[PDB]
RNA sequence: UGGCACCUCGAUGUCGGCUCGUCGCAUCCUGGGGCUGUAGUCGGUCCCAAGGGUUGGGCUGUUCGCCCAUUAAAGCGGCACG
RNA sequence: AUAAACGCUGAAAGCAUCUAAGCGUGAAGCCCCCCUCAAGAUGAGAUUUCCCAUUUCUUCGGAAAGUAAGAUCCCUGAAAG
């Protein structure tokens, strides 16, 4: 909030009250907004404003910008999400579009590419998830790390890069 | 889905190709004909009716001879409604055949259940009696009818009254047999309502 | 009577404890009973009688 | 003595239009309470009803502040036992708007024979197209 | 998870937060969260 | 378990069992979840949850209780100790 | 659509955080699906079809008196009581 953010090239910007889209090599996206907070057209530098500054602004404040950002972002490079997989006999497949893993369960567990976000399977041990919606690509990384979260004792089941797996010593 | 009307004659039974050895219920399901259409621009709802058995032109009336007559059909007896059914077949004044179902089909039977007078509370809503001897003298009553704080007694408290005669219906119930020269049709199981009843019968909606 | 004073003053921009007040102000001394008369009969002259309680309020 | 009374027939009975987006729930029920009335008339007579038609549109965008849309509840009993059911007035709004502003209307009129008569003079629509153009009702301005 | 009425901390990586409107408190270690 | 003695002495029937139930949740079983001295099986504790379900006999007037044999379980209470 | 619970994005507070704006999963429970009653729901609903605009009196509300479509009294009965 009260920073500021630059168009990249192929990049479109119009705003419709309080609604407002974005055009880009990636794709389109479009967001409501709060009419409280006034976002500031400038040649590039695009921002807002607080026009009370009080409690429930400077909260408002800090999040128009923040997403704004990740919105133009999203269409110049796009979002990235990494897991993989750890156990013998986790291993995953694809058939086509649709995702399938194998976790140790009786039965296997089918998953489908959403409107948008686009998943890939380089190794069999590892998924890749990459869309131009942080928050559609967030949440369907997370949709496929709870089939089974990290255990603690062996570390198997599906994890992050970057997860401090708390590990613990049964018997 | 698809259904017709028909009239219950009696319960029998049959030998299977396995060997096994069933008891079947008997329909006659002959002269349908649909007789109007129901619309949601008309009526807000889609529906389709059936007429089930003619009847001498006596006994008819004056209102209900123009309402059959835009089908081109004798007077019925029988009419009634079937909802959830496509309306893309179903030409007015077409006739209905028995063979609309097939071996091994699963149906719902509808009917109005055999009538018994006024009957008492163990017999009705099936509770227990006291006892017999050992100096009692309650029998067949009701029981007590509630605790002494509300100053009244609440509602579904059973007691006697008259029993039979509401609609019933069972569903998923197998199909043996079906014949289209005597429009005779051979229901598994029981159907309410006694002999000559009516029965509508309709695809299981489950 | 006191409800019927009340409908006919608020047509005029006033209401009744604000229009009584302006009365004993201006020292008119007609009681609920034939105020309530004019607002229903003769609603020329209660406008009249509620034009001196508005100059009454202001000086 | 002399004091008018009103007679059955004697006031000339109007027909109002109300727009109900933004108002709050209570605020707009009170006014309306008292326009069927007739409070709004010197010919009040408070045995004789005198008050006007009211239609109400737009009842489904009416206001509920705080956490009414959620904490509100209203209740009902079947007088069978255990049979107490409950509506939050948020799903309320959605589904039913104009069951909402009947409710709520109809607790402030007088609970007597001719608080009920005063009720059927009541119209609400939860869109913004009213059926009863044969009338020839005019708009009101809520104070 | 403990449900008491007394949440406060009991280690020096414990954090105090407000979540939905009440007081509880997240720590690494499980042992120690709870809720008021 | 008690204290008081406010209605009833021109009568408010008092234990246990039978028939009939209905309500509360401080939950016995079944449903979802957090922590574990949670490796697995079996468990312990707490949060949400009242939809349904919750045994047949021996001894005693017995409520209760002990015992035999089962069950997913053999819940605790209010309704003039219904 | 939710409870407990687990999360995504995210600021107040340039970091972090499931929350403040916004989203996603998530109970034998809530509303539905299933079966039955239900327009006296005096807010008395809808559809298809049938009969039609007679005669005496009126000063006025309107009154009565033979009918149409239709029903009943009366009689033979049970699948009903
Ligand atoms: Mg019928
Ligand atoms: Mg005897
Ligand atoms: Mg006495
Ligand atoms: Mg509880
Ligand atoms: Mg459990
Ligand atoms: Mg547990
Ligand atoms: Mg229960
Ligand atoms: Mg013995
Ligand atoms: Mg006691
Ligand atoms: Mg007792
Ligand atoms: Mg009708
Ligand atoms: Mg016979
Ligand atoms: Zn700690």
């Amino acid at each position: 909030g009260k920073k500021t953010i630059v168009i990249p090239a192929g990049v479109t910007v119009t705003l419709n009250g309080s609604t407002a889209t974005v055009k880009g090599p990636k794709g389109e996206l479009v967001k409501e907004f709060n009419p409280e907070i006034t976002i500031n057209i400038e040649g590039n530098e695009i921002n807002v404003s607080r026009p009370t500054d009080n409690k429930n602004h400077r909260a408002l404040h800090g999040t128009t910008r923040a997403i704004l950002n990740n919105m133009v972002v999203g269409v110049s490079e796009g979002y990235e999400k990494k897991l993989e997989l750890i156990g013998v006999g986790y291993r995953a497949q694809k058939q086509g579009d649709k995702l399938v893993l194998n976790v140790g369960y009786s039965h296997p567990v089918e998953f489908v590419a959403p409107k948008g976000v686009e998943i890939e399977v380089p190794a069999n041990t590892q998924v890749i998830v990459k869309g131009y919606n942080k928050e559609h690509v967030g949440e369907l990384a997370a949709n496929i790390r709870a089939v089974r979260p990290p255990e603690p004792y062996k570390g198997k089941g599906i994890r992050y890069e970057g997860e401090h797996v708390r590990r613990k010593e049964g018997k | 889905t698809k259904g017709i009307l028909g009239r219950k004659v009696g319960m029998t039974q049959v030998f299977t190709e396995n060997g096994e050895l069933i008891p079947v219920t008997v329909i006659e399901a002959a002269q349908n004909v649909v007789l109007q259409k129901k619309t949601v621009e008309t009526d807000g709802y889609e529906a389709v009716q059936i007429g089930f058995e003619d009847k001498r032109a006596k006994l008819s009336n004056k209102p209900e001879q123009g309402h059959v007559a835009k089908a081109d059909t004798t007077p019925k007896r029988f009419i009634r409604e079937f909802r959830d059914v496509n309306l893309d077949e179903y030409e007015i004044g077409a006739e209905v055949k028995v063979d609309v179902f097939a071996e091994g089909d699963i149906i719902d039977a509808t009917g109005v259940s055999k009538g018994k007078g006024f009957q008492g509370v163990i017999k009705r809503h099936g509770q227990s009696r006291g006892p017999m001897a050992h100096g009692s003298r309650y029998h067949r009553r009701p029981g007590s009818m509630g605790p002494v704080a509300p100053n009244r007694v609440f509602k579904n408290k059973l007691l006697p009254g008259r029993m039979g005669g509401e609609q019933i219906t069972i569903q998923n119930l197998e199909i043996v047999k079906v014949d289209v020269e005597k429009n005779v049709l051979l229901v598994k199981g029981n159907v309410p309502g006694a002999k000559k009843a009516l029965v509508q019968i309709k695809t299981a909606t489950k | 009577w006191i409800a019927r004073i009340n409908a006919a003053a608020r047509m005029q921009d006033l209401s009744y404890s604000k229009l009584m007040h302006g009365l004993k102000l201006a020292g008119i001394d007609i009681n609920r009973k034939m105020l309530a008369d004019l607002a229903v009969n003769d609603i020329a002259s209660f406008n009249t009688l509620a034009d001196s309680a508005k100059k009454a309020l202001a000086k | 003595r002399t004091t008018y009374m009103a007679k059955p027939g004697e006031v000339e009975r109007k027909w109002y239009v109300i727009d109900a987006t933004g108002v709050s729930l209570g605020r707009l029920s009170s006014e309306v309470a008292s326009i069927l009335r007739g409070k709004n008339k010197p010919q009040f007579t408070p045995h004789i009803d005198t008050g006007d038609f009211v239609i109400i549109i737009n009842a489904g965008k009416i206001g509920l502040t705080g956490k009414k849309a959620t904490d509100k509840i209203y209740y009902r009993h079947s007088q069978y036992p255990g049979g107490l059911k409950s509506r939050t007035a948020g799903e309320m709004r959605t589904n039913n708007p104009e069951k909402l502003l009947e409710l709520s209307i109809k607790g402030m009129l007088p609970k007597n024979s001719l608080g009920r008569q005063l009720f059927k003079k009541l119209h609400v629509y939860g869109g913004s197209e009213h059926e009863h153009a044969a009338q020839k009702p005019e708009v009101y301005e809520l104070r | 998870m403990k449900v008491r009425p007394s949440v406060k901390p009991m280690c020096e990586k414990c954090k105090v937060i407000r979540r939905k409107g009440k007081v509880m408190v997240i720590c690494e270690n499980p042992k120690h969260k709870q809720k008021q």
